[PDB]
């Protein structure tokens, strides 16, 4: 079996600017290395076949190069929507295809401060039997944020659980959901319910809260 | 008319790997979908080319390699191995196009008190170049003082035998490999597919 | 213009079997060798099988040999992925995969959507959803939580409402359940006027769920 | 007269290079299979390295990427090049002729070379005679010396019959210890002389000590 | 195919007949199989090769044989000299070496003769003294070595170091060194080590006494 190294894992470029990534074989397979790119939650797409043919609707911004062992993918000019996975894939041996570990390119940006948000548990949720309280940052990058929750001026940690989007296509902006989990007898036993936020953009860290019942 | 692969996958006896069998096939229409569903394989790898690509293609000269190994050495017929096959009996190119097709010959190949009729080379001073065919029989000399065709200390036959029994392990067992090569010339093609 | 419709996904017992279908348009259908590829979740892409134009060869990775089996049938433009024996290891993403007919070799050139594809003796729980009621513009949302397995697919107001909305990804909280949240940003004055409604379906347990949000 | 000569062995820090050296008589290295079998202290044989007269080589996974194989035709001579070495490598080393597959089995050996990896410093013995009082004993006590080994014979070898020299003792110091004994008739204590002779390869001490009464 | 050699050790007195077994998970051929000698302190030997085929200056009291998953080495008429370890090996993708089988040679019971060394004044005048305490040529291998200075039974200043069975005589050798420094090995006057041994019907001692 021919393996496919990619190199590197991760990179992060911002827009216009020229990104490359390399792909090694453990052998040689002549010419046949074949590029694809996966956005999050859609299917691969065909970029560069045959180490540095083009596919038909490809866009021009797009080009690769090599033989036998060393293989190159351009993105000569990075655009916004060019955020996502990069494939490697070797055809030479057509009954033992093998693709690379895969690189994920990262949209490098300005500073965007987070809108933080609270939300208290619906009255539907208290009917059931548990409590959610979620908090919300939004539009805002780098992906690097802290969140803290505080009840009654008391640190918590375990009972929550993080959540962020892929970058934004439109302005490369990520997006955080902190769900703190626990039970009703665990929620009316205190009152004071808080988000605290430390991001990059920040020049204090910001809290959003509420009072239980108010 | 067909090409004829039947002559080399049905042949009731396999030539030894050192002296690897090749039929050149030429002027004929290759019907490979019925070949490679023919019988059941192995191995079935191709390199540069797909196995349902081939109907489409147009070669000079297809050839048909044909030979016996245990099981643990299929893995050396192919581009870029190396070992006692593939340095000694049997070398592929490292840009090999084409398909190499194995399956275990236990049933056809191995004997009672031990088949010794398939040999492989064990001792030889440099390795094959690609498609290379080497018979000799010479006894080896692997020290300084020169064995004038005398085995002896540091005078040794090349060849070994395998020694095939039916109660072997799979990795012991005889394996017979149908090597496909694609040769395209700048010359008009006589084998195409259907 | 080339389109690969794919479906059959679901949850799956191990041990049990599934057959997913892959229909494909608007090019020579029978003339083309077509593949699939799959994918585990956070994982690689992985080749699984080949079939001819004719559908009389068929090669698969040694993952899946004589485990799965590949078929297609030319007069409906369909391929077919019959799936045998399930193990753990066989949840995925399967994609079907047009082969581009320009080279000597195998690749890729147009690929299905995708239909994933759960090895689990588990039971299908339908979502509850959940309001998150808004209080220098404003925020609201809908929390889906407790439903297995993936996916959820919400929208809002019926697919009216599309600039300003942030699905977050699903969470595997302790219960073995999915947890999801759903946002949208608005402006703080159309609060009390305009009516949001989240949309919330749940196709492997069959629960559509509208929920009204308001502050 | 076929003989395979072995040298390189010693001390070497953790993280540090070694090349070992096997030059034949009797046999031409660049015609033959040539191997590298190593073995721990107080454990069994493993096998490391191969080279094929036409060049190929192979290595086992516990070296692979580390340890590289090479021979000189020139000079005859089989070299086993240890990179990144641990305390997993710290092993006899032997070289042979041969591959261990039929019609090519290890046949001959070398007489084997010690690797020590560790952090610390070679130092070499000292040596004090072991005095004697029907039958006498005598010796010779080796002491404080690193790392292993120690090599003792008697009367430049001509003694042999009842020596005994014991395994090495790792003192609370670091430092090894040995002593090497002889039993003799009482009566050839003042008409025979009794020589010692230590050599400690890692660090070229060779010392001779003279054992008479007091 | 991972070769498992049976037993670890074995135990048999001079002539008798050596069974050294060396299975295998999944059937290996005869002509894959070969067996090698290792005696103390030397390299490894060519025994047997292609399971059977006694190799060259061997002599004829080794002898192999079995196929696929059960070796034997059989040592006839075993000799002390035949003290060593013996392995399998095989050839499949690459070599693999058994686990090794240890040959004991038995004999009787044999008295230890006991010496003591006193420290050399060349060491003395370094600032340490070692005082050696030699067990030589007894059998079995259990032996209770104490030292006692000026009748106080010492401990935790000792080490011990056992030889390998003699190879002509099958008894072991040991050594006890008890290590002080100048300044405490002149504050004594009788330094004993005290041997018990299954040989001895009662310890022997073993003393000098420091000047004289
Ligand atoms: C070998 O013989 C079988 C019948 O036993 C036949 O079906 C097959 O086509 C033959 N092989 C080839 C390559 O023609
Ligand atoms: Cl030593």
């Amino acid at each position: 079996d021919i393996q496919m190294t990619q190199s590197p894992s991760s990179l992060s470029a911002s827009v216009g600017d020229r990104v490359t990534i390399t792909c090694r074989a453990s052998q040689s397979i002549s010419s046949y290395l074949n590029w694809y790119q996966q956005k999050p939650g859609k299917a691969p797409k065909l970029l560069i076949y045959a180490a540095s043919s083009l596919q038909s609707g490809v866009p021009s911004r797009f080009s690769g190069s090599g033989s036998g062992t060393d293989f190159t993918l351009t993105i000569s000019s990075l655009q916004p929507e060019d955020f996502a996975t990069y494939y490697c894939q070797q055809s030479y041996s057509t009954l033992a295809l093998t693709f690379g570990g895969g690189t994920k390119v990262e949209i490098k940006r300005t500073v965007a401060a987070p809108s933080v948000f609270i939300f208290p548990p619906s009255d539907e949720q208290l009917k059931s039997g548990t409590a959610s309280v979620v908090c919300l940052l939004n539009n805002f990058y780098p992906r690097e944020a802290k969140v803290q929750w505080k009840v009654d001026n008391a640190l918590q940690s375990g009972n929550s659980q993080e959540s962020v989007t892929e970058q934004d296509s439109k302005d490369s902006t990520y997006s955080l959901s902190s769900t703190l989990t626990l039970s009703k007898a665990d929620y009316e036993k205190h009152k004071v319910y808080a988000c605290e936020v430390t991001h990059q953009g920040l020049s204090s860290p910001v809290t959003k809260s509420f009072n239980r019942g108010e | 008319n067909l090409c004829p692969f039947g002559e080399v996958f049905n042949a009731t006896r396999f030539a030894s790997v050192y002296a690897w069998n090749r039929k050149r096939i030429s002027n004929c229409v290759a019907d490979y979908s019925v070949l490679y569903n023919s019988a059941s394989f192995s191995t079935f790898k191709c390199y540069g080319v797909s196995p349902t690509k081939l109907n489409d293609l147009c070669f000079t000269n297809v050839y048909a390699d044909s030979f016996v190994i245990r099981g643990d050495e299929v893995r050396q017929i192919a581009p870029g191995q190396t070992g006692k096959i593939a340095d000694y009996n049997y070398k592929l190119p490292d840009d090999f196009t084409g398909c190499v097709i194995a399956w275990n010959s236990n049933n056809l190949d191995s004997k009672v008190g031990g088949n010794y009729n398939y040999l492989y080379r064990l001792f030889r001073k440099s390795n094959l170049k690609p498609f290379e065919r080497d018979i000799s029989t010479e006894i080896y000399q692997a020290g300084s003082t020169p064995c004038n065709g005398v085995e002896g200390f540091n005078c040794y036959f090349p060849l070994q035998s395998y020694g095939f029994q039916p109660t072997y392990g799979v990795g012991y067992q005889p394996y017979r490999v149908v090597v496909l090569s694609f040769e395209l010339l700048h010359a008009p093609a006589t084998v195409c597919g259907k | 213009e080339v389109q690969l419709v794919e479906s059959g996904g679901g949850v799956v017992q191990p041990g049990r079997s599934l057959r997913l279908s892959c229909a494909a348009s608007a090019f020579t259908f029978s003339s083309y060798d077509m593949h699939w590829v799959r994918q585990a979740p956070g994982k690689g892409l992985e080749w699984v099988a080949v079939i001819s134009y004719d559908g009389s060869n068929k090669y698969y990775a040694d993952s899946v040999k004589g485990r799965f089996t590949i078929s297609r049938d030319n007069s409906k433009n369909t391929l077919y992925l019959q799936m045998n024996s399930l193990r753990a290891e066989d949840t995925a993403v399967y994609y079907c995969a047009k082969d581009g007919g320009k080279l000597w070799v195998y690749y890729f050139d147009y690929w299905g959507q995708g239909t994933l594809v759960t090895v689990s003796s588990a039971s299908t729980k339908g979502p509850s959803v959940f309001p998150l009621a808004p209080s220098g513009t404003a925020a609201l949302g809908c929390l889906v939580k407790d439903y297995f397995p993936e996916p959820v697919t919400v929208s809002w107001n019926s697919g009216a409402l599309t600039s300003g909305v942030h699905t977050f990804p699903a969470v595997l909280q302790s219960s073995g359940l999915y947890s999801l949240s759903s946002v949208v940003t608005v402006p703080s004055s159309s609060l009390g006027t305009q009516t949001y409604i989240c949309n919330v379906n749940h196709k492997p347990s069959n629960t559509k769920v509208d929920k009204r949000v308001e502050p």
